[PDB]
């Protein structure tokens, strides 16, 4: 699991970027994550799946979030996030469709249509549900 | 009317209430409409249905529906008669994953031979957020001057003690819940449970 070292850094950077998304315009036009999203709504070899995409989106949008206002509180955060992406990489084996195929739509569609305060805004509220939900309910079925 | 005051919202045994103060005037059998934040993602001001009018000074606010546990959220209360409504009073930010307060757990005692188990079990509210629950429980002989403390332990494996055949004395086993997310919390020791002691 996370450790509180971790889940500090975590908490400082969701924090800092909550603070700058108040001086922004962050509207979305559809949620980036479905507001259903939720891995125990998938069969056990699509949680991975899942999991792997938002992660992969969560570490797209905030290292370009990362300038030089927020590299510093970013830097552990981006580091613990590449390393859960690579463990879990490593662990993924590769009609009519179902929620799986709707979410990753939705994810891979989001970074095309949305702004980036939008994006930002989205990745950051989803991140304590990512690293304490979805990451749990995976570690369950590893594989 | 006069708002209320001291609005707070905070954390007790894994869940979330709202409590506050009459307003500074004080007139009587005035009722009191609550209301929390959604997501952040997806915000709007929703009312408590049970608190809606309630005379009482607080409100649970666990388990709401559109409720999101994973982000900061605040409640807000206003004084209300038919002769007036008050302004909203908010609460400051609450972040469950961080500020949520442990009960300690409900032990479940088992004696085979001279094994003696306790095993922690919990009534956890059914929206709360997958936490890391760990207890140490204290064993003791009653009135003794110290107490054993057992190795921390995580929620869903029990705590093996070994009795002396011998000790048929009044023993005495309490435990306290350990959650760490970013700080330890502890919540307090349970209420003792005792028992004599008897191997054969
Ligand atoms: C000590 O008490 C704990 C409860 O505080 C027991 O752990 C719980 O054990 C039950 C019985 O197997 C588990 O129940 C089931 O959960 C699984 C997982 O979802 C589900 O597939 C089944 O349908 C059923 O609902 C429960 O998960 C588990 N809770 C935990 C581990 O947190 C434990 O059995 C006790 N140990 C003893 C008596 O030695
Ligand atoms: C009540 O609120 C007032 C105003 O903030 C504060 O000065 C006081 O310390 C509070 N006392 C209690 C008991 O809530
Ligand atoms: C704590 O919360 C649970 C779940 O809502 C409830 O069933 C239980 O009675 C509570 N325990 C105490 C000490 O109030």
């Amino acid at each position: 699991s996370l450790s509180p070292q971790e889940l500090a850094s975590f908490k400082k950077a969701r924090d800092a970027l909550e603070e700058s998304l108040k001086l922004k315009n962050w509207s979305c036009s559809s949620p980036v994550f479905p507001g259903n999203w939720d891995l125990r709504l998938l069969q056990v070899r699509e949680r991975p799946v899942a999991l792997e995409a938002e992660l992969a989106l969560t570490l797209k949008v905030l290292e370009a979030a990362a300038g030089p206002a927020l590299e510093d509180v970013l830097d552990q955060p981006l580091h613990t996030l590449h390393h859960i992406l690579s463990q879990l990489q490593a662990c993924i084996q590769p009609r009519p469709r179902g929620r799986l195929h709707h979410w990753l739509h939705r994810l891979q569609e989001a970074p095309k249509k949305e702004s980036a305060g939008c994006l930002e805004a989205s990745v950051t509220f989803n991140l304590f549900r990512l690293l304490t939900r979805d990451l749990k309910y995976v570690a369950d079925g590893n594989l | 009317l006069a708002p209320p005051q001291n609005v707070t919202l905070l954390s007790q045994n894994f869940s979330v209430y709202l409590t506050w103060l009459p307003g500074l005037g004080n007139p009587q059998d005035v009722t009191y409409f609550v209301a929390y934040q959604s997501s952040p993602t997806r915000r709007r001001w929703r009312e408590v249905e049970e608190c809606a009018g309630t005379k009482e000074l607080l409100c649970s606010m666990m388990c709401l529906k559109k409720q999101d546990l994973y982000n900061k959220f605040k409640g807000r209360v206003r004084t209300v008669s038919p002769s007036s409504k008050s302004p909203w009073v908010e609460s400051e930010y609450l972040d469950y994953l961080f500020e949520v307060e442990p009960a300690p757990p409900v032990l479940v005692l088992t004696q085979t031979e001279e094994i003696l188990s306790a095993n922690a079990t919990y009534q956890l509210p059914p929206c709360m957020p997958p936490l890391d629950l760990k207890y140490e429980v204290a064993f003791w002989k009653e009135g003794a001057g110290n107490k054993t403390l057992f190795p921390v332990t995580p929620h869903g494996q029990p705590v093996q003690i070994t009795l002396q055949p011998a000790a048929s004395e009044h023993h005495c086993l309490s435990a306290r819940t350990i959650y760490t997310f970013s700080v330890p919390k502890y919540s307090k020791f349970s209420k003792p449970t005792c028992f004599l002691l008897e191997v054969p």
